[PDB]
RNA sequence: UGUCUCAACGAGGGACUCGGUGAAAUUGAAUUGGCUGUAAAGAUGCGGCCUACCCGUAGCAGGACGAAAAGACCCCGUGGAG
RNA sequence: AGGUUUGGCACCUCGAUGUCGGCUCGUCGCAUCCUGGGGCUGAAGAAGGUCCCAAGGGUUGGGCUGUUCGCCCAUUAAAGCGGCACGCGAGCUGGGUUCAGAACGUCGUGAGACAGUUCGGUCUCUAUCCGCUACGGGCGCAGGAGAAUUGAGGGGAGUUGCUCC
RNA sequence: ACGGAUAACCGCUGAAAGCAUCUAAGCGGGAAGCCAGCCCCAAGAUGAGUUCUCCCACUGUUUAUCAGGUAAGACUCCCGGA
């Protein structure tokens, strides 16, 4: 007898980065996008929002991590891959870090990854979904 | 059930921790969590259960 | 940076100063420009030349309109170099100078699907002492459940040639600009008759 | 290492955010600042000091205080160490803008200094490095220093002019 | 909104029949009267045992079985097996109350 | 002297394509990836993470503790036989 | 510390997990044989010693022996050490040890035995799945078509001597 | 080759610790190694990208509701091919 909403709703937000932690920025974005705010009614359904993350490449790590975090990937070759990249190589493609931090606190299954087409990162102050007029949003919740 | 209280807790400013006690607090309303859900399909009374829980709870 | 494109005619016996030299003749007839790549327009800068004329009762209507904006006459190849901004049309007149060195770029003679010691020089096993693995036949592929797969990558029975393929810093014999031949040193890839391009040389030497 | 700074006749400082630009006769500079600390009044002598009695903060009260202090030293003064050739055959040679080594090694050696920095030669067998920063000094006199270290068995090499070297017994 | 929450339900759903765990009340005669720990009865709701001091009457409908189901148990490599039948009866209540 | 450095070219008979006839061993069922970890101690099948569109054809033999024979070694049986 | 030796223990495998060496094919560690960079030296130069960083690539051909090793010849920048079921027999050898014949030495009255030594002695045409190399068919990529293309990402390559200034 | 960031290491500026100190803030130098540069592959990068050009608004009553004649353009077939 519970309810089960249907979901005509399309949620656009506009997150900014500069300065916040980025695995805290992460959770806000992966939290939002995953349903969770609003009653979550189904976990069956994508219902959660559309993510538009500026200003990636400003995005803070605090302590050692800028050049301690090495982002590791592995190529199919058995010859060596495991190529690794410092995360001040960020400046290689700053969203790839924003994408990897929500990726990780997201789903991993068939409807996770549909989740991660809900989210677009653009390292500069500007973005082109102007025809949404996201929302803002701020960037942490009081007690 | 859980999951969407305190959705809606957290829409007002609490959570379901602070809201599930301070209800618990208020003359022990003992509503299950499947009601207090419904009465998150039905906005303005489960803002009112919040102000309530919020009250038992100063 | 500097480019054109021709056809491969062959291979002869020459002299300079009583070396013989072997050159490859090839026709690096003259080149359209069929379009320009701007980056503000395309996104980078580059040319698109094109070669080996075709008649028009056998270019069908798409791109006989691409030649058409440009004023040409149809090709039957284009191609694109990049970073080149030439004028008028490419010819291999004074685009290349005797005594450079330039990268000549190919597609290898196609040798079908040979076996591992024509293709990767296995060296497979011996022809006497008992085998029945005497000819090509790969060894082992692996180590014992230790991964237990194969390896990525592998060296395998394949096709072979029909590549593409670059050949750096062979050096620039002879112009005959008026015959449009150009006369270069040493071997390049693929057999004649085929297309072949020509490039200022890319690794240039200090 | 802390102590209250000299302002000489010709000079001028602001206390903006960690911002420091100081305008004396040889021309502005500007010294990075921690923010944690406040920079000091300008009236007259300046000093600034720690919150705390606590163990991080000297550190910095004495690397803060030397560093706005040599930086006036600076503006105020100018800087300028000496360089000494030394070995056979060693000598030096001006260019332009530029050093012209020559030292013992089959290829001549050129050094182009750093902006605001001015190499000088009188004698052939030495240098001079003038310049503003102290820190961008430091760094240029160090490089032609490591053009060729004095070496232990003969004392070959660059040195500071006053530079006693011991050397190694060699047979 | 009504609900028939665990064994005794409080919320305002007039006039419709609903199943229920039992009664003992035979036929219609349970006529049950009602507890009360939130309804929107006329917009206006509240709980603080001010929905006490309300009460919703419910004439009984009928008694009724449940659908039937098979408890099914089974372990791994021990034999056991177990196939057992099972339905629960209820009490269906029509609503009325205030 | 092709055994070899060190393999080449050529021949025929297969292998490949089309039309005719058409088996076999094997097969718990299968919608049957990589790393690392854990598990009765060598994981497609458990955990985490990565990678990966559907389906074939020609080929290679690392895995499927691949197939074949209820280990011939070893021990055991108050077993057997020469 | 490591887990490459001999071992302990006996945990899966005795309705079978083929074992030495060679060949073939590779790939990984680094506790580095060569090359590259450094400190110190009882480092003048040259030639070295030893420790620190470093795993890109490289690391020869023969005689003897089944050998692995090891000794030797003649070179070399160097002629590295280990893992991968002491990697690799549905990939090959089958020289070695674990079947039947036969002989010597030895032991046993014998039948027979071995720490041994010696000559001889069947290595199973068809790949289902996964993994790999090559090659197509389908659909997708918000109209249907012909061409030119950015490069997210991925692979290959990566050694070294000698002489001369 | 050039270039960027690094290892051991070598230094500048320099407090704590009125001297000293390469480090505690900061900065430069520094390898056959790392990233880029060279060659090859690559948008099934389902996040499927970009550019030039071509063809264009056809037809069928509530009954067959999507299909059918065609355009641009391919494909079958034929003769051949480093
Ligand atoms: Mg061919
Ligand atoms: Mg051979
Ligand atoms: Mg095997
Ligand atoms: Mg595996
Ligand atoms: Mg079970
Ligand atoms: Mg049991
Ligand atoms: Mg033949
Ligand atoms: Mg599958
Ligand atoms: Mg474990
Ligand atoms: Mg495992
Ligand atoms: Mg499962
Ligand atoms: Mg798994
Ligand atoms: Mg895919
Ligand atoms: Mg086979
Ligand atoms: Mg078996
Ligand atoms: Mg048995
Ligand atoms: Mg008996
Ligand atoms: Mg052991
Ligand atoms: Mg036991
Ligand atoms: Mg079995
Ligand atoms: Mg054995
Ligand atoms: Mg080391
Ligand atoms: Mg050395
Ligand atoms: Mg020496
Ligand atoms: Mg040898
Ligand atoms: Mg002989
Ligand atoms: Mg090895
Ligand atoms: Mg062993
Ligand atoms: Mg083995
Ligand atoms: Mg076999
Ligand atoms: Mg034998
Ligand atoms: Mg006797
Ligand atoms: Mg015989
Ligand atoms: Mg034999
Ligand atoms: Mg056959
Ligand atoms: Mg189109
Ligand atoms: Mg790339
Ligand atoms: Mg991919
Ligand atoms: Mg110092
Ligand atoms: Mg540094
Ligand atoms: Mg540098
Ligand atoms: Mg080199
Ligand atoms: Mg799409
Ligand atoms: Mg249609
Ligand atoms: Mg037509």
């Amino acid at each position: 007898k519970t309810y089960i909403p249907k979901n005509d709703e399309q949620n656009w937000v506009v997150v900014d980065a500069s300065g916040v932690p980025l695995g805290r920025l992460a959770t806000l974005i992966a939290s939002r996008i995953r349903g969770k705010h609003r009653p979550d009614f189904t976990p069956n359904m994508i219902q959660g929002d559309f993510v538009v993350v500026i200003n990636a490449a400003q995005v803070a790590l605090t302590g050692k991590k800028l050049d301690d975090k090495v982002y590791t990937r592995y190529t199919g070759y058995q010859g060596g891959l495991k190529t690794e990249t410092a995360r001040e190589a960020l400046s290689k493609h700053p969203e790839r870090v924003i994408e990897h931090a929500v990726f990780g606190m997201l789903p991993k299954g068939r409807q996770g990854r549909a989740m991660h087409t809900r989210l677009k990162v653009y390292a500069g102050e500007t973005h082109p979904h102007s025809a949404q007029k996201p929302q803002v949003l701020k960037t942490q919740p009081l007690e | 059930w859980i999951q969407r209280i305190n959705a809606g807790a957290r829409l007002h400013g609490m959570n379901y921790s602070t809201f599930i006690n301070g209800l618990k607090r208020a003359n022990i309303d003992l509503n299950r969590k499947v009601l207090a859900d419904i009465a998150a399909r039905e906005p303005e009374a489960f803002k009112a259960l919040v102000d309530a829980s919020r009250n038992a709870r100063q | 940076m500097k480019g054109i494109l021709g056809t491969k005619i062959g291979m002869t016996q020459i002299w300079k100063n009583d070396r013989a030299i072997p050159v490859t003749v090839v026709l690096a007839g003259p080149c359209p420009i069929v379009q320009r790549k701007t980056a503000q327009t395309d996104g980078y800068e580059a040319v698109q030349i094109g070669y080996a004329p075709k008649a028009e009762r056998k270019v069908n209507k798409p791109m006989q309109g691409h030649f058409a904006k440009a004023g040409v006459a149809p090709t039957r190849i284009l191609r694109e170099f990049r970073g080149f901004a030439p004028d008028g049309d490419s010819v291999n007149v004074d685009i290349f100078a005797e005594g450079e060195k330039i990268d000549a770029t190919g597609t290898s003679k196609g040798k079908g699907t040979q076996g591992v010691m024509k293709r990767w020089n296995f060296a497979g096993g011996p022809a006497s002492h008992g085998s029945k693995k005497w000819h090509r036949r790969p060894g082992s592929i692996g180590q014992r459940k230790t991964p237990g797969r194969v390896y990525k990558g592998k060296r395998m029975a394949g096709h072979m040639g029909m590549e593409r393929v670059t050949v750096q810093n062979l050096e620039v014999v002879e112009i005959r600009a008026g015959e449009n031949l150009i006369l270069v040193k040493g071997a390049i890839p693929g057999a004649n008759g085929g297309l072949v391009v020509l490039r200022s040389a890319a690794k240039a030497s200090a | 290492g802390k102590q209250p700074i000299a302002v000489p006749s010709g000079v001028t400082v602001n206390a903006q955010d960690g911002v420091f630009k100081v305008k004396g006769p040889k021309g502005e500079l500007t010294v990075p600042y921690n923010t944690e600390l406040t920079v000091r009044q300008d009236g007259d002598q300046l000093l600034v000091e720690r919150p705390s009695d606590a163990q991080k903060h000297r550190a910095l009260h004495g690397l803060t205080r030397t560093l706005v202090a040599n930086a006036v030293k600076g503006v105020s003064d100018g800087y300028t160490i000496n360089l000494e050739l030394r070995g056979v055959g060693f000598r030096a040679k001006l260019t332009g803008k530029a050093l012209e080594m020559n030292i013992g090694y089959s290829h001549p050696v050129i050094i182009e200094p750093p902006a605001g920095v001015t190499f000088a030669v009188p004698e052939p067998t030495r240098i001079d490095v003038s310049g503003i920063d102290k820190q961008l000094v430091g760094q240029v006199a160090a490089n032609v220093r490591k053009v060729r270290k004095p070496d232990a068995y003969h004392g070959k090499g660059v040195r500071f002019v006053g530079e006693q070297i011991a050397l190694k017994a060699g047979k | 909104m009504f609900a028939i929450i665990q064994t005794g339900g409080k919320q305002y759903r007039v006039s419709e029949g609903d199943v229920i765990r039992v009664e003992s009340l035979q036929g219609e005669a349970g006529d049950k009267v009602e507890l009360k720990a939130l309804f929107v009865g006329g917009e206006q709701t509240v709980f603080g045992e001010d929905a006490g001091k309300y009460t919703v009457q419910a004439e009984v409908v009928e008694h009724g079985r449940g659908k039937k189901i098979y408890i099914r148990k089974y372990k791994s490599g021990v034999q056991y097996r177990r196939r057992t039948g099972h339905r629960q009866n209820f009490t269906a209540i029509k609503i009325l109350g205030i």
